[PDB]
């Protein structure tokens, strides 16, 4: 406590009653016949000293600052997800006791946890002897990491492991688990540092709250500042000299994570750590946004318009990717304007996504696979998938990243529903090529294939199919037809009901011969095959028999709707069939002008019918809740229809307070 | 009216429909019977489709723990409902908060948001 | 969000602390003798505690006893007359102001009577409120009210005194019927000053051919100092507020005179108010809004060019902010 080391570098005295030591080194290391006045032996102790604050980041006084930079560099393959080198590192003959210290940290890295046990307990065993103290003290805490981490994977594995997986994982025998139990036995991490020899104490006593249960306490306390907000109206600015807390607190992260990776200590794989990471990134997102926010409010929108408060860079993706799951970055998204925020360094973060990419491949392609690697390697593979999307990529990463996630990316994880939004939310910024069309052909083929098994049937969590797919390679390509899907139609025989069913749902990709072979293969005789051939089997035009039938049965439901009126019964109803001819009228589906006599039986029917003679007192504004944005500009472009819906959804804002009203009444109506 | 199954209900203005883990036996058309299904949501308004796409929501029918695809016209008419701790007495307000809500399918299990 | 909305409960114990709090307020500021180390960390509590008053019913000896802490012993370099006055004006919403609380502001208006005698005094505030406003809010509740020793001071002051003379003259309604005859015949108006004060006190309600010559005179030696400090390179920013309130009149057709159109350049509130088909909208502030009143913010929803503008902002701010006024500015006049 002589005096203060600050973020930027710089530092201060403080509560030092004597020489200013450190103002003589630094003059010292300024003047160069200060140094050749001093002796040999003290020269080469000044050259030692020099180096090891330069590599640390120590510049000089902070009366004699100025404008220092800043960077992070963190030299270590554990933060690089360089697994080849690792691999190739590790078949290395280790030299020395650290090339034996790095390793058992890249071995946990990997997933081979019993052999980076082996080596911690060698390079123990070996420490003593050496009389390295740091390499002991830092191997025997990592051993209890590990063991830690043993005994918690075996107990998740036997929990749930064997429902998740479909089977029973023994990642771990039973010799050995009992060898572990039998060795860590009444072994208390506490007195570790207490034991050791007083020397080791009064040298290394820095390293001590290693061997704490907690720690980052006081990091996650401090985080407080970055809510203020008195600071926008004025900021004070006294948190540092030349920094603010934005500053203050992402430079501690860095020096956090630096030195937690750099010395390959086995705590960035627990809960706490990666709580702190997300706590600190979700708060700088989230001040930075309020800032904007204010600075727009303030001052007019020409100014900070879309200031870019808290930009991501290499380190900032990959963080976000590692330490973030799915629900947390859906709330980050919510929360702020993630669009408005520009991304630095494509390159680098390119190369992590076709990285990424290769790995996959590598792992699912291959039988062979490890049961802990692979837990831990999904969740950041689809954390960075999906923020892959602010990232503009180059078409062969592209193709790459498509093929792996398509192909070799295990169901278990994904779905028909769950693969399609990952890859939409890559078209939104790389507009498809023609590559990557011809590769999703190729998956509908493949899926197309699948469904020659009876018994085979396409799952998904949000009710997206290979239909949809059909229309995205459609949408970015009006003319398209895929000739191997072609030849599969023309090939089809009755008996394949399943593919028939299927390609009826990818017509559109056909030939004109395909095609027609399909539809000779169905037909519509009814009003209810009618609409089934619109929802599955896409009926496109409503011929003068489609609409015949419709009449027919509005006909029907009228003499029923006379006799019901006779009853003054009705049980109850499920879908309302008027409703949607109605709006297919509406839309200028049906050109016919029967239906207008059958008006009179539902409010909606009669709203959507006749607009202009609709008392619009019987109007439900439920109904717009479920309207699509086709029909709502639609029904904002009817002269009738606009000032009622405009009163309707003014009265519901007032009254209901309700976002969704107001959104609507915002994005359409006004 | 006051339970304690109720406490797990939840209701999402954006679709004004209930959320609930209840399970249901139904007789469709009057002609087909059908045991523990239950259905789920899944709001995609602004979703890749053609000029008969009119609805900013998507519904699917499951049988028991399967898929259920019908072609037959769908009617719907409940006969009974259960909760999955146990519970009783929820046919009535299952019916009573059905009648409520002139959403279709008022209550459901599960709704995703895609947007 | 409306805290007014939420339901307050145990307001006798309220009562007790604020009182509590305003009586050790007395107690602190009555003597010079001060612990010097507990003044920094109780002003906080104290502050925090008389500005969040505003959701809670008092009594009305209470509530006496807190306007005297809050304006007879509090320490000025924590609240201001500004502050002072806004802090009182959050306190009349749940209890009108009363006869004693009038009594007590009074006694502050005739406080400051007696301060304005020295001519080497002025009231600082950081706000623009000063010691007029005070009397308004009396007005604001009984117009009837005729000060009586305020009145005498206005009836012996003598032209030799001038800071009391437009002291008094800003405060013009509370005065008694001699009172106003001799202090307008003391006083003229003269400057843009005076005008104003004239138009806040009723004494001139519309704008006569000389005022605009004022207006103008005014507004000429304005833009020749802005052309002087534009060549120079050291633009000043305009101050008063003046500009405003001529570019929302000519808005208002409150002055007519071409000469307007002529003093286009230096003021953004001031062309939009004057020019708004050719304003540049890329320079609108919100904030603006929320400064207009009913009657302004109507007329402005009925002019074609400014309209989609202002509701793009206003629908931008709904959308971006997390301020519920411009949702209701949006719904009420624009919608």
């Amino acid at each position: 406590y002589d005096y203060h080391f600050e973020v930027n570098g710089t530092v201060v005295r403080h509560k030092n009653k004597g020489f200013g030591y450190m103002e003589r080194f630094f003059e010292l290391k300024e003047s160069c016949d200060e140094r050749s006045k001093l002796s040999k032996k003290q020269y080469e102790r000044f050259n030692a000293l020099f180096n090891f604050f330069e590599k640390n980041g120590v510049i000089c006084m902070a009366k004699d600052a100025g404008t220092l930079n800043t960077s992070i560099e963190i030299n270590s393959l554990a933060y690089h997800g360089k697994y080849d080198v690792m691999k190739k590192f590790i078949e290395e003959q280790s030299v020395s006791i650290e090339d034996d210290y790095k390793k058992a940290f890249f071995l946990a890295c990997l997933g081979r946890w019993e052999e980076s046990y082996d080596l911690y307990s060698n390079i123990i065993l070996n420490s003593i002897d050496e009389s390295n103290g740091c390499v002991y003290y830092l191997s025997q805490i990592n051993r209890y990491r590990i063991y830690q981490s043993i005994t918690q994977a075996v107990t998740q594995f036997n929990g749930l492991g064997l429902l998740t997986f479909g089977r029973h994982y023994k990642p771990f025998t039973d010799e050995f688990l009992a060898r572990i139990e039998r060795e860590m036995t009444n072994f208390n991490i506490d007195d570790l540092f207490n034991g050791m020899p007083f020397e080791f104490q009064k040298k290394y006593k820095i390293l001590e709250f290693l061997s704490d249960n907690q720690f980052l306490y006081d990091d996650t306390v401090k985080l407080f500042e970055l809510t203020n907000k008195v600071r926008s109206e004025m900021s004070e600015g006294s948190y540092s000299f030349g920094m603010s807390s934005d500053i203050v607190v992402l430079l501690r992260l860095y020096d956090n994570l630096r030195f937690l990776y750099e010395n390959c200590l086995w705590s960035v794989s627990f809960h706490e750590f990666h709580q702190y990471i997300r706590n600190s990134m979700s708060l700088l997102i989230e001040k930075a946004e309020y800032e904007r926010t204010r600075d727009i409010d303030e001052l007019g929108f020409s100014f900070f318009g879309k200031k870019s408060g808290f930009f991501m860079e290499y380190y900032d993706f990959v963080n976000i990717s590692r330490h973030f799951k799915i629900d947390d970055i859906k709330n980050l998204e919510r929360s702020c304007s993630i669009d408005k925020i520009r991304f630095g360094e494509q390159e680098k973060i390119e190369e992590y996504l076709v990285g990424i990419a290769e790995e996959i491949t590598k792992q699912f392609s291959a039988n062979g696979m490890n049961v802990v690697f692979y837990t831990q390697f999904i969740s950041e593979a689809k954390a960075a998938l999906y923020f892959a999307k602010y990232v503009k990529l180059s078409e062969e990463g592209l193709g790459k990243i498509v093929k792996a996630l398509l192909f070799y990316f295990p169901e278990r994880d994904l779905d028909i529903g769950k693969r399609y939004v990952w890859l939409e939310r890559l078209t939104k910024c790389n507009e498809l090529p023609k590559s990557i069309i011809s590769i999703i052909d190729d998956f509908l083929v493949l899926q197309a294939e699948k469904h020659i098994d009876q018994n085979y049937s396409e799952v998904s969590s949000n009710g997206l199919y290979s239909r949809d797919y059909g229309a995205l390679i459609k949408h970015f390509e009006k003319n398209f037809i895929s000739k191997r899907l072609s030849e599969i139609t023309l090939c089809l025989t009755q008996d394949k009901q399943k593919q028939i069913d299927f390609l009826f749902k990818l017509l559109p990709l056909l030939s004109t011969n395909a095609k027609s072979h399909l539809l000779s293969f169905k037909s519509v005789e009814n009003i209810n095959d009618l609409m089934n051939g619109i929802r599955i089997g896409l009926i496109d035009e409503f011929t003068p028999e489609h609409e015949e039938l419709i009449i027919e049965y509005l006909e029907t439901r009228k003499v029923n709707y006379i006799v019901e009126k006779e009853k003054g019964i009705q049980t109850f109803s499920s879908n309302d069939y008027m409703s949607t001819f109605g709006i297919w009228y509406f839309l200028e589906e049906i050109n016919n002008s029967k239906m207008e006599e059958f008006i009179g039986m539902d409010d909606q029917y009669d709203f959507f019918v006749d607009p202009e003679n609709f008392d619009y007192k019987k109007f439900i504004p439920s109904w717009l809740k479920n309207y699509n944005d086709k029909l709502l500009g639609k029904i904002a472009g009817n002269k009738h229809m606009k000032h009622h819906v405009i009163e309707v959804l003014k009265e519901r804002v007032k009254n209901s307070n309700d976002k969704r009203y107001l959104e609507i009444l915002m994005n359409y109506f006004i | 009216k006051d339970t304690g199954a109720t406490h797990d209900l939840v209701y999402h203005s954006k679709i004004n429909t209930f959320v609930w883990d209840v399970e249901f036996d139904i007789v469709l058309s009057d002609s087909k019977e059908l045991n523990k299904c239950y259905f789920v949501k899944c709001f995609n308004p602004y979703r890749i489709n053609g000029k008969c796409d009119f609805a900013v929501s998507s519904i699917d029918i499951f049988s028991e723990g399967k898929r259920l695809l019908i072609e037959n016209e769908f009617n719907f008419k409940i006969t009974k409902a259960v909760h999955v701790a146990t519970s009783k007495d929820v046919t009535e307000i299952v019916l009573h908060l059905s009648e409520r809500i002139s959403s279709p399918f008022p209550i459901v299990k599960e709704v995703v948001y895609l947007d």
